[PDB]
């Protein structure tokens, strides 16, 4: 898991 | 069990930034596709969604 990928949570 | 999205993209055929894609490979890269969005759940990356636009082709009978 961990940051793998970008998650700013556009909502 | 969430499917290990982490595994190597075939345009840097490295690790590191890959989301994972239901209508193709497994794990592919936003970055080398230039993605600035992340979608959660299945997203089609713009290489099944530019062919999903371009639908079928050819004509069916
Ligand atoms: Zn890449
Ligand atoms: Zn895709």
């Amino acid at each position: 898991s961990t940051g793998r990928v970008k998650k700013p949570h556009r909502y | 069990q969430d499917g290990r999205n982490d595994f190597y993209c075939w345009v840097c055929h490295r690790e590191g930034q890959v989301l994972c894609c239901e209508l193709c490979p497994r794990v592919y890269h936003a970055k080398c596709l230039r993605l600035t969005s992340e979608p959660e759940g299945d997203w089609f990356c713009p290489e099944c969604e530019k062919i999903t636009v371009a639908e079928c082709i050819e004509t069916q009978s």
